C-alpha cells in the first residue's frame, strides 16, 4: 500500500509550501468586490422596467 | 475533516473481555447513526452494530448477538464496543464507521472498499 | 515498520491545521458584523418552462442569458428560449440517465454527459438543421456528474471515479485527469477566467485544480458531509459547497480554509445545486425539501425564500447578466425568477 | 301540492354553508401548478364548479320561502334560478360518473393508459357535457309548464342511466380490491362503500317520489303523507352538494396531501 | 444543400404548370420555405410561403389564392402547380428555406429555379439609391437602401436582409438582421443601421464580390425587395 | 400582435416540439422502469438473462427491453459503477418496483443489512422492492444435505418452529422449508418494521431455472401501480 500512501503524502507537503494570506487581506477582496457589483446586480436592486422579464 | 481515531485491540485470549474506544472529531458527533465493521485476514469487510442517533435502536449480525454491546456518550465524541466470550474467529481488524447522510436511518456501503468516514483501525487478536 | 509514513503524513495534516489556524485574524461575520444586511428577496416565477416528463437533473444557461438547455431523466435536452417559452431545439438522449448538461459559451454545442459513463457533444448551430452529436468522450469508469466547456475546444468533466478530466473535443481523448479525491465528485466549476477550477466531491472536502498539467493546488477540508455542489465566486478568489449534511459553507481560495457556514437549525435535508447571481452579495442555495434557499453570502443570514416547487430542486443557475435564475426540480419544472 | 314545508329555510342555509366552504376550499386547491396537473383534474374540477354553481343559486329559494311568494321579488329572473337548479345539479351527477369510470380504469385496467390525455381530451369532455345538458334542459326557459315528457328524459337519461354505471363500476372495482390487504384495501373498500350508499340514498329516491308526485299529485288527489316524504327526499337530493365535495376529496391521500 | 426544382419552359396563358422542387441536402422537414422570383432585368419578388409542419402559410398580393404552395416532407418536395400567369409575372423562380428560433437566421441558402417563359396594397417598399456605383478593389462601398414602413419590433431589433446577384450562380445572403453575418461570408461585409435608413459597409472588393446589393425586410408579409444596385467593377 | 413574423413562426417551431414532446409522453408513460439491484453472488446476470431471452465497454449502466403483456418493462442494470452506490441511487427515485435479488445460501447479513438501508432511503421510499431470493435450490442442498448450520450467523434460527405454510412446493423437506421461511421472515420483518404502507415488499423464491420471473414481476408490479392509482385518485 505504498504506492498510495506515498502519494497522499507527497500531496500534503505540496499543500504545506504555500504562503497564506490572514483572512483579513480576503476581507478586503470580498467585501469590496461585492460592494463593486451591488449596483449592477439585477436581483438585489429590482429592474422592474429595464428588465425582459415583465409581464 | 471528519476524522475517527479509536483504542483497543490486543492479545487478548480466545475467551477474553476487551472494549474497542472509538474517538470522533470533527462532525456533530450525535446526528450520525454509525456502525461497526471490521475485516478478518482472507475475506472482506463485514458488519456488526447499527447503534442508532440517540442510542435507542441496536443491531446485530448473528454471529456476534448476545456477546457485544454498544454504547455512544456524546459527551465524549466517543463509539464503544467492548467484547465478550471471544472465539478465535472474530479476530478481525476494527473499523468504526459512520453514516453518509445525517437525520437518516439507512447506512450506504458502510463496508465500501473505499469509504471515506472510517478509522484508521483497530486489530484484534487471540490464542495467545 | 512502514507505519513512518503514516505517522509523518498525520502529522503534515496536524500543521496543515495550525498553519491555517494561524490566519484567520478575523471571521468573516466579524467583517461584516458592520455591513448593511440585504433586506427580504421576493421573487416570482415568471416564465414556467413546463414540457419536461421526468424529472430534472441539469439546467445551464446558455451565455446570452437567454438561452437555456434543460436535462431530463427521460433522456432530454430541452433547449428553451426562455423570454418566450418557446423551444428553440429537443434532443433526444441515448442514456436517459443524465445527470449534467453544458451549453459552450459560443453556444454552438451542447454536452449532456450522464450516468453511462459518456459525455457526449451535441451540435447545435451546424450548417445543417437539426443537432447531431459531435463526439462521445468515453474514457471514465463512473457516471458523470457535472461537465463544463473550457471553450468550443475543451471540456472538464467530473466523474464518479474520484477523478475529473480535461478533454480534446475533435481529438476526443483527455489531455489532463485530476486524481487527488477520495470519494466520487459531484459538481465541478470552471474559474471566472477559466485558468484553473474546483471540485466538490463525496470526501467532504473539495479541491482547487490547475488545469494547464494536473496537479491539485489546494485542498480545503471542513464540511461533515459529503459536497453536493460548487460554483465559483465571481471574483475566481472563493467558492461555495453546499452539502449532503444540510450546510453551504464559503472557502476562499488564497485564505485556504473555511470563512462562513451559512446554516439554520430547520434544515435537516441537504443541498443539492449552489449559485451565486453576479455580485455575489447573494448565494442561491438548492435544497432538497422542495425549495430553494437564497442567502447573504456576506452577512450569511438567509434574505429570501423561494417555494414553488412541489419535489426537490437538483439545478440551479443564475444567468451571465444576471436578470434570471432557473431552478429545474424533480417536479419536471424549470422556473425563471426574476 | 301543499308547499307549507318549514324545514327548507334551515335546513337549505345549512347545505350552503357546509357546500360553499368545502367548494371553495376545492377550487382554491384545484388551481396550482403542483407537479404534473394530472388529466383527471379536471373531472374533478367541473364537479366542484358544477356544485358550487348549483349552491350559488340556494340561498335564493330560501329568500323565496321565508316570505312565501317572495321571489316575485326576481321579476322575470325566475326561469333562469329554475334552470340552475337544474342544469347544474344534473351535470354534477355526469361529472361524477365520469371521476367513477376513470377509477374504474385505473383499477382495473391500469396497463391501458386510458384515464390519461390531457388538457384537450378532458376538456372537450367536459365542454360536451356542458353543451349537452345545457341543450336538453333548455326546454324549460321558453307556476309550472306542464310537461311531463320533461320528466321522464330527466329520469332515464337523468338519473337511471348513469346510476347503472358507476354501479356496475364500483362493484368491478371493488371485486378487484377483494381478491397488501389491510390498509389500502380496507379503507378504499369503506370508502367505495359509502360513496356509492351516499349517492344511492340521496338522488334515487327524489326522482322517483318526484315522479310519483308528478303524476299523481298535480294530476288528480295525493296523501300528504307522500308530500313529506317527497320534501325531506328533496332536501337530502340537495344535500348531494356536501357529500360529494366530502366523499370524493376526504380521504384521498392524493388530495389530502396538496393542503 | 443542393436546391434542384423541375418544370418550367413555355407556358402559356391558360397551360396548367407543375414547378415542383426537390432538395435533398438538408433537414427539409424543419424549416421555413418561402419562394422569390426575379423579373428577369429587374428586381427580385416574394412569392408564396410555407412554415415548418405547415400552419402558416401567407402569400403574395398576385399570387394570393392563385396557386398554393404545398409539401411533401417524405420526399423532401415543395410541390406546385399553376395555370394561368398573366404573362407578366413571368420571371425566374428560387427555393428558400429560413428557420425561425430565437437567434436562427432565416434565409441563408437559396436555390436555382427553373425559368419558365410566357408565349405572348398597403404593403412596404425597399427604396434604394444610386443603382450603378462603379467601383474598383479596395474601396470602403456603403450601398444603401430605406424602408417605408419603421423596421424596428419591440423585440429590439432591426429586420433587414441583405444578399448579392452574380452573372451566373444563385443570389446569397450577406447579413441576416440587418447586423449579423452569414456562414460562409468574408467578415469584410458588415451592416450598420438606425431603423429605417441604413446601408451596409464593404471594404474589399474582389473578383467575386461583384453583383447587385438587393434587400428584404422581414416584419410583415409583403417581404419587400428592393430594385437592386448594381456595383460594377 | 406585439411580435413579429419570425416570433409567429418561432412559436410555431415550438408547438411543433411541443408535438414531439407528446408523442414521446405517451410513449415514455405507458412503459415501466424496474432498477435492478443485487450483490455479485446474487443471480443478478441471470435474472437478467432469464428476462431478456424472454424478450459498450465500460458503460456506466446496461438496460434489457422486454415486454410481457403488452406491456414494455425497461429494466436498467447498474454497470461498471464504484463499489459505494449513495448518490447515483437516487437517480431510480422515479422507478417503479426496484428489483432486489440476494442469495440464500450465503455473508447473507450483508444483503440483509443493504435492503434494509435501501427501504430506509429518502427518494427510495415510496419505492416498493421486489425481492428474488437467489440459490433456492443451492439452499436446498446447503440445509437439507450439508453441514453448515445457520444457527451461527442466526441465532434464532433454533427457536424459530416455522408457522403454517400455505402450501409449500411438496418436494421440499421440513427444515428446508424452514430455513428457507426463515429467510424471507428476516427479510420481510425489516420491510415492514419502516415502511408503514406506501413501500411494499414483495418475496419470492426464484432459482436460476424458474422461468416464471417475468410474469412474476408483471403481477407484483401491476399491483404496485394499483397502489399507486388507489392513493392519487383520492379513492384510497
Ligand atoms: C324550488 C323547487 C321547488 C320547491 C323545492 C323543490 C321541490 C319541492 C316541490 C316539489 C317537487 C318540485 C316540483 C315537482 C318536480 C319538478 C317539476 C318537474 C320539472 C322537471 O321535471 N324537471 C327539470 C329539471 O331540470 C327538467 O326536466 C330536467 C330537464 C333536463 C335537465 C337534465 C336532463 C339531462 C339531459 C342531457 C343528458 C346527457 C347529455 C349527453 C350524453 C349522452
Amino acid at each position: 500500500s505504498i504506492a498510495q500512501a506515498r502519494k497522499l503524502v507527497e500531496q500534503l507537503k505540496m499543500e504545506a509550501n504555500i504562503d497564506r494570506i490572514k483572512v483579513s487581506k480576503a476581507a478586503a477582496d470580498l467585501m469590496a468586490y461585492c460592494e463593486a457589483h451591488a449596483k449592477e446586480d439585477p436581483l438585489l436592486t429590482p429592474v422592474a422596467s429595464e428588465n425582459p422579464f415583465r409581464e | 475533516q471528519v476524522q475517527l481515531q479509536e483504542s483497543g485491540g490486543g492479545l487478548v485470549q480466545p475467551g477474553g473481555s476487551l472494549r474497542l474506544s472509538c474517538a470522533a472529531s470533527g462532525f456533530t458527533f450525535s446526528n450520525y447513526k454509525m456502525n461497526w465493521v471490521r475485516q478478518a485476514p482472507g475475506k472482506g469487510l463485514e458488519w456488526v452494530s447499527d447503534i442508532s442517533q440517540s442510542g435507542a435502536s441496536i443491531s446485530y449480525t448473528g454471529s456476534v448477538k448476545g456477546r457485544f454491546t454498544i454504547s455512544r456518550d456524546n459527551a465524549k465524541n466517543t463509539l464503544y464496543l467492548q467484547m465478550n466470550s471471544l472465539k478465535p474467529e472474530d479476530t478481525a481488524v476494527y473499523y468504526c464507521a459512520r453514516c453518509p447522510a445525517p437525520f437518516t436511518r439507512d447506512c450506504f456501503d458502510v463496508t465500501s472498499t473505499t469509504y471515506a468516514y472510517r478509522g484508521q483501525g483497530t486489530q484484534v487478536t487471540v490464542s495467545s | 515498520e512502514l507505519d513512518q509514513l503514516r505517522q509523518e503524513a498525520e502529522q503534515l495534516k496536524n500543521q496543515i491545521r495550525d498553519a491555517r489556524k494561524a490566519c484567520a485574524d478575523a471571521t468573516l461575520s466579524q467583517i461584516t458584523n458592520n455591513i448593511d444586511p440585504v433586506g427580504r428577496i421576493q421573487m416570482r416565477t415568471r416564465r414556467t418552462l413546463r414540457g419536461h416528463l421526468a424529472k430534472i437533473y441539469a439546467m445551464h444557461w446558455g451565455t446570452d442569458s437567454r438561452l437555456l438547455v434543460s436535462a431530463s431523466q427521460d433522456g432530454k435536452l430541452i433547449i428553451w428560449d426562455s423570454y418566450t417559452t418557446n423551444k428553440v431545439h429537443a434532443i433526444p438522449l441515448r442514456s436517459s440517465w443524465v445527470m449534467t448538461c453544458a451549453y459552450a459559451p459560443s453556444g454552438n454545442y451542447v454536452a449532456c454527459g450522464g450516468l453511462d459513463n459518456i459525455c457526449s457533444i451535441y451540435n447545435l448551430k451546424t450548417r445543417e438543421g437539426n443537432v447531431r452529436v459531435s463526439r462521445e468522450l468515453a474514457g471514465h469508469t463512473g457516471y458523470l456528474s457535472c461537465c463544463r466547456f473550457l471553450d468550443d475546444n475543451q471540456i472538464v468533466t467530473s466523474s464518479g471515479d474520484t477523478t475529473c478530466a480535461l478533454w480534446d473535443i475533435e481529438t476526443g481523448q483527455q489531455t489532463t485527469t485530476f486524481t487527488g479525491h477520495t470519494g466520487d465528485v459531484m459538481s465541478l466549476s470552471l474559474a471566472p477566467d477559466t485558468r484553473l477550477f474546483v471540485s466538490g466531491a463525496c470526501d467532504a472536502s473539495a479541491k482547487l485544480w490547475d488545469v494547464r498539467e494536473g496537479m491539485c493546488r489546494q485542498t480545503f477540508t471542513g464540511h461533515e458531509s459529503d459536497i453536493n455542489a460548487i460554483c465559483f465566486f465571481p471574483n475566481g478568489n472563493a467558492f461555495a459547497t453546499g452539502s449532503d449534511d444540510a450546510t453551504c459553507r464559503l472557502f476562499d481560495l488564497r485564505a485556504d480554509q473555511e470563512l462562513m457556514t451559512y446554516s439554520h437549525d430547520n434544515i435537516i435535508c441537504g443541498i443539492t445545486s449552489v449559485s451565486f447571481s453576479k455580485s455575489g452579495r447573494l448565494l442561491l442555495a438548492g435544497y432538497d425539501d422542495f425549495n430553494c434557499n437564497v442567502w447573504d453570502a456576506l452577512k450569511a443570514d438567509r434574505a429570501g425564500v423561494l417555494a414553488g416547487h412541489d419535489n426537490r430542486v437538483s439545478c440551479l443557475g443564475v444567468t451571465d447578466d444576471g436578470m434570471a435564475v432557473a431552478t429545474g426540480s424533480w417536479d419536471s419544472f424549470l422556473k425563471i425568477w426574476n | 301540492e301543499n308547499f307549507k314545508r318549514e324545514f327548507f329555510p334551515i335546513v337549505y342555509l345549512i347545505i350552503f354553508f357546509w357546500g360553499v366552504l368545502g367548494n371553495g376550499l376545492s377550487i382554491y386547491v384545484f388551481l396550482q401548478p403542483y407537479k404534473k396537473s394530472t388529466s383527471v383534474n379536471v373531472f374533478m374540477l367541473n364537479l366542484a364548479i358544477s356544485d358550487l354553481l348549483f349552491i350559488s343559486t340556494l340561498p335564493f329559494r330560501a329568500d323565496y320561502y321565508l316570505r312565501g311568494s317572495n321571489w316575485i321579488f326576481g321579476d322575470l329572473a325566475c326561469r333562469i334560478m329554475s334552470y340552475s337548479l337544474y342544469v347544474n345539479m344534473y351535470s354534477s351527477i355526469y361529472f361524477l360518473t365520469v371521476l367513477s369510470v376513470v377509477r374504474f380504469l385505473a383499477m382495473v385496467h391500469p396497463f391501458r393508459l386510458l384515464h390519461v390525455t390531457s388538457i384537450r381530451s378532458a376538456w372537450i369532455l367536459c365542454g360536451i357535457i356542458w353543451i349537452l345538458i345545457m341543450a336538453s334542459s333548455i326546454m324549460l326557459l321558453d307556476k309550472i309548464a306542464k310537461l311531463q315528457t320533461m320528466n321522464y328524459i330527466a329520469l332515464v337519461v337523468g338519473c337511471l342511466l348513469p346510476f347503472f354505471t358507476l354501479s356496475i363500476c364500483y362493484l368491478l372495482i371493488i371485486r378487484v380490491l377483494l381478491k397488501g390487504l389491510r390498509v389500502s384495501h380496507r379503507k378504499a373498500l369503506t370508502t367505495i362503500i359509502i360513496t356509492l350508499i351516499i349517492f344511492f340514498l340521496c338522488f334515487l329516491p327524489y326522482h322517483t317520489l318526484r315522479t310519483v308526485h308528478l303524476t299523481t299529485w298535480k294530476v288528480g288527489l295525493c296523501k300528504d303523507r307522500l308530500h313529506k316524504a317527497l320534501v325531506i327526499t328533496l332536501a337530502l337530493a340537495a344535500a348531494n352538494a356536501c357529500f360529494n365535495p366530502l366523499l370524493y376529496y376526504f380521504a384521498g391521500e392524493n388530495f389530502k396531501d396538496r393542503l | 444543400v443542393q436546391l434542384v426544382e423541375s418544370g418550367g419552359g413555355l407556358v402559356q396563358p391558360g397551360g396548367s404548370r407543375k414547378l415542383s422542387c426537390s432538395a435533398s441536402g438538408f433537414a427539409f422537414s424543419s424549416f421555413g420555405m418561402h419562394w422569390v422570383r426575379q423579373a428577369p432585368e429587374k428586381g427580385l419578388e416574394w412569392v408564396a410561403y410555407i412554415s415548418s409542419g405547415s400552419g402558416t402559410i401567407y402569400y403574395a398580393d398576385t399570387v394570393k389564392g392563385r396557386f398554393t404552395i404545398s409539401r411533401d416532407d417524405p420526399k423532401n418536395t415543395l410541390f406546385l402547380q399553376m395555370t394561368s400567369l398573366r404573362s407578366e409575372d413571368t420571371a425566374m423562380y428560387y427555393c428558400v428555406r429560413s428557420i425561425y428560433y430565437y437567434g436562427s437566421s432565416p434565409f441563408d441558402f437559396w436555390g436555382q429555379g427553373t425559368t419558365l417563359t410566357v408565349s405572348s396594397s398597403s404593403d412596404i417598399v425597399m427604396t434604394q439609391a444610386t443603382s450603378s456605383v462603379p467601383v474598383t478593389p479596395g474601396e470602403s462601398v456603403s450601398i444603401s437602401c430605406r424602408s417605408s414602413k419603421s423596421l424596428l419590433h419591440s423585440n429590439g431589433n432591426t429586420y433587414l436582409y441583405w444578399f448579392l446577384q452574380r452573372p451566373g450562380q444563385s443570389p446569397q445572403l450577406l447579413i441576416y438582421r440587418m447586423s449579423n453575418l452569414a456562414s460562409g461570408v468574408p467578415d469584410r461585409f458588415s451592416g450598420s443601421g438606425s431603423g429605417t435608413a441604413f446601408t451596409l459597409t464593404i471594404s474589399r472588393l474582389e473578383a467575386e464580390d461583384v453583383g447587385v446589393y438587393y434587400c428584404m425586410q422581414h416584419l410583415e408579409y409583403p417581404l419587400t425587395f428592393g430594385a437592386g444596385t448594381k456595383l460594377e467593377l | 400582435c406585439t411580435l413579429s413574423a419570425e416570433d409567429k413562426a418561432a412559436v410555431e417551431r415550438s408547438k411543433m416540439i411541443e408535438k414531439q414532446l407528446q408523442k414521446d409522453k405517451q410513449v415514455y408513460r405507458r412503459t415501466l422502469r424496474l432498477l435492478l439491484l443485487g450483490a455479485d453472488n446474487s443471480g443478478k446476470s441471470t435474472i437478467v438473462k432469464q428476462m431478456r431471452i424472454y424478450h459498450v465497454k465500460t458503460s456506466g449502466i446496461f438496460e434489457t427491453k422486454f415486454q410481457v403483456d403488452k406491456v414494455n418493462f425497461h429494466m436498467f442494470d447498474v454497470g461498471a459503477q464504484r463499489d459505494e452506490r449513495r448518490k447515483w441511487i437516487q437517480c431510480f427515485n422515479d422507478v417503479t418496483a426496484i428489483i432486489f435479488v440476494v442469495d440464500s445460501s450465503d455473508r447473507l447479513q450483508e444483503a440483509l443489512n443493504d435492503f434494509k438501508s435501501i427501504w430506509n432511503n429518502r427518494w427510495l421510499r415510496t419505492i416498493s422492492v421486489i425481492l428474488f431470493l437467489n440459490k433456492q435450490d443451492l439452499l436446498a442442498e446447503k440445509v437439507l444435505a450439508g453441514k453448515s448450520k445457520i444457527e451461527d450467523y442466526f441465532p434464532e434460527f433454533a427457536r424459530y418452529t416455522t408457522p403454517e405454510d400455505a402450501t409449500p412446493e411438496p418436494g421440499e423437506d421440513p427444515r428446508v422449508t424452514r430455513a428457507k421461511y426463515f429467510i424471507r421472515k428476516e427479510f420481510v420483518d425489516i420491510s415492514t418494521a419502516s415502511g408503514d404502507g406506501r413501500h411494499i415488499c414483495y418475496p419470492h423464491f426464484t432459482c436460476s431455472v424458474d422461468t416464471e420471473n417475468a410474469r412474476r414481476i408483471f403481477n407484483d408490479c401491476k399491483d404496485i401501480i394499483l397502489q399507486m392509482n388507489l392513493r392519487e385518485y383520492n379513492l384510497v
